[PDB]
């Protein structure tokens, strides 16, 4: 529910609105179909539709010295 | 018969401001064309689809500013970080990295860049994916890639490189011998540094450095202020307020007032998304213009003359800015120009020599070859030098000699 | 009926004093105009670099330069011949005006 | 185990045309659809901007 | 109505002309101003100026 507080409406309050279904992962994982601030979801496990915020990409330090 | 040839440079840091995206406006046409009313709404019903393809048009622009924004700043396979200790030669990134202080871990620079830019009628403003702080992620790993690894991070897998020889790589890249940056580093290091710095004056200073992001956050609203102005005109009809027609009229009459209103609100509603459409075509141009200039400047250096503001481009560094971004270019420019005598070629022993690299010049007594970007003369040699043909030949030829570097090793 | 034409803040004489400092930068200075400050250098050795920058070596210029000067003025008058009497040949800019 | 390589060039020299404006053209929207006519510019302005 | 078609067809063959004078600007800096190493960029064969 786009641009609505989870009141006038397993619900996941986001600042695209309030997702109803979704179940809130902690884990990040690549963007499969975009919500919007951020978070993204997809089907995954015994299988449901998941919301999270997506990765960036993995992170990697690089070894710089002089 | 003369050459200028610069005896020093300056390396100038130079702003560049590009829209990456606009607002993800997104309008509920059927609450705009008729609000909260069965009477308006089943008489819009009979144009079709003149509402669901304006639904279509302003979504398919609400998707691609993602698209844009993806485009532009997720050009990096892995979020690169930056070392604890900030050893680089000399040069000074602090001001263009993280601060982990605060609670979006923007850099300094683009904190001034987030501070200098600025309802009920079924409009809307949807959320762009990337939130502000994974493009200052993203930002900061393009930007941590780009200081400890070059080029290499666009290639590959990041490779490590000191940034002292990270620099001297691209003074090679301008045509410029890189002992001209070791033997300068310092002033090279203090250089940058103070360019840096007077980005900081600028645009804490001006707020007009920012006028392209102003200029599109500008556009967009003023778009949407004229769209809302125009639910208050009449366009034929005896009121302008929907629920005051229907109030005082009996359907037979009510219908023909609301269908002056319908079209108007219709073509008013077409007007404003066919603007969108053309405004998005101007700022996808923007966007990919913004994205060629990430994967040659910043993934790379780029030989593109001006592509990188005024200079010999040496690399760029992208800071985020509210839907756009910035590029520091950084160039070398060369400064104190100085006069020579010039020769195309030089006869010795009857044969014509030309420069391998550089520029045969004359102080007025003597002759150097040098490279020539940078004054740093040389005695010449049959290693600065090859022989073709004979002096006969060549137009404005002079007649010095070419020193051998194997005679005295065998003279001795 | 209420439609006119405003004139262009640059007037085709102010545009030709850009284009005659950019073909005057050119071929004095080379390219180092635009990177900083236009520094002179003898054509025949701008050319030498043109060449370098092509993967072909200077020499080849300097042995071959009165070939290279007579084609390329050769050329030139062949572009005049070619816009005299070709009108086509500024299709792309009466096509916006039309 | 063949190579082709040139023994001798030739300077061209070609012609590239680009369009860069176009007419500064200004239209008066009022004087257009109501030509002095304050009858029909009072019946305009119902349709706002 | 007229006005207004008018007005989108200057406003989308704007761009187009936007469009060549962005690229006829790219040119005079990476072909006038400089050399191009951009293959036929700057005309067929291999740019000197
Ligand atoms: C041009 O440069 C040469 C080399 O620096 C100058 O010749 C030398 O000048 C120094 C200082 O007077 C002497 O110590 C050397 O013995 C000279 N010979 C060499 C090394 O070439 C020359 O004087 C300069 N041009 C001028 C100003 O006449
Ligand atoms: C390269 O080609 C040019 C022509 O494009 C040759 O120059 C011509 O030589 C003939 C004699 O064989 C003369 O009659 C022409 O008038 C010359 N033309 C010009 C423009 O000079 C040139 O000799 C050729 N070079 C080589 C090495 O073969
Ligand atoms: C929803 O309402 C609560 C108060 O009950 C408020 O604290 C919260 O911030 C609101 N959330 C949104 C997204 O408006
Ligand atoms: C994420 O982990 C925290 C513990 O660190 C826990 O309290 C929270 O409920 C978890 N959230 C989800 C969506 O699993
Ligand atoms: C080179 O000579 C010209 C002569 O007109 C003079 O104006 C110019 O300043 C000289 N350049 C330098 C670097 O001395």
């Amino acid at each position: 529910y786009q641009d609505v507080n989870c009141t006038e409406v397993n619900v996941f309050q986001t600042r695209a609105g309030c997702l109803i279904g979704a179940e809130h992962v902690n884990n990040s994982y690549e963007c499969d179909i975009p919500i919007g601030a951020g978070i993204c979801a997809s089907y995954q496990t015994s299988q449901s539709i998941i919301a999270y915020t997506m990765s960036l990409g993995a992170e990697n330090s690089v070894a710089y010295s002089n | 018969n003369s050459i200028a040839i610069p005896t020093n440079f300056t390396i100038s840091v130079t702003t560049e401001i590009l829209p990456v995206s606009m607002t993800k406006t997104s309008v509920d046409c059927t609450m705009y064309i008729c609000g909260d009313s069965t009477e308006c709404s089943n008489l819009l019903l009979q144009y079709g689809s003149f509402c669901t393809q304006l639904n279509r048009a302003l979504t398919g622009i609400a998707v691609e500013q993602d698209k844009n924004t993806q485009e532009v700043f997720a050009q990096v396979k892995q979020i690169y970080k930056t070392p604890p200790i900030k050893d680089f030669g000399g040069f000074n990134f602090s001001q263009i990295l993280p601060d982990p202080s605060k609670p979006s871990k923007r850099s300094f620079i683009e904190d001034l860049l987030f501070n200098k830019v600025t309802k009920f009628n079924g409009l809307t403003v949807l959320p762009p994916l990337l939130t502000d702080e994974m493009i200052a992620q993203y930002t900061s790993a393009l930007l941590a890639g780009t200081i400890t690894s070059g080029w290499t991070f666009g290639a590959g897998a990041a490779l490590q490189i000191p940034f002292a020889m990270q620099m001297a790589y691209r003074f090679n890249g301008i045509g410029v011998t890189q002992n001209v940056l070791y033997e300068n580093q310092k002033l090279i290091a203090n250089q940058f540094n103070s360019a840096i710095g007077k980005i900081q004056d600028s645009l804490s200073s001006t707020a007009s450095a920012l006028g392209k992001l102003q200029d599109v956050v500008n556009q967009n609203a003023q778009a949407l202020n004229t769209l809302v102005k125009q639910l208050s005109s009449n366009f034929g009809a005896i009121s302008s307020v929907l629920n005051d027609i229907l109030s005082r009229l009996d359907p037979p009459e009510a219908e023909v007032q609301i269908d002056r209103l319908i079209t108007g609100r219709l073509q008013s509603l077409q007007t404003y998304v066919t603007q969108q459409l053309i405004r998005a075509a101007e700022i996808r141009a923007s966007a990919n213009l913004a994205a060629t200039k990430m994967s040659e400047c910043v993934l790379g250096q780029s030989k593109r003359v001006d592509f990188c503001g005024k200079g010999y481009h040496l690399m760029s560094f992208p800071q985020s800015a509210p839907h756009g971004v910035v590029f520091l270019h950084v160039t070398y420019v060369p400064a104190q120009e100085k006069n020579f005598t010039t020769a195309p070629a030089i006869c010795h022993d009857g044969k014509a020599h030309f420069p391998r690299e550089g520029v045969f010049v004359s102080n007025g007594t003597h002759w150097f070859v040098t490279q020539r970007n940078f004054y740093e003369p040389q005695i010449i040699t049959t290693d600065n030098t090859f022989v073709s043909g004979n002096c006969d030949v060549v137009i404005g030829i002079v007649n010095n000699t070419v020193y051998d570097p194997l005679q005295p090793e065998l003279d001795s």
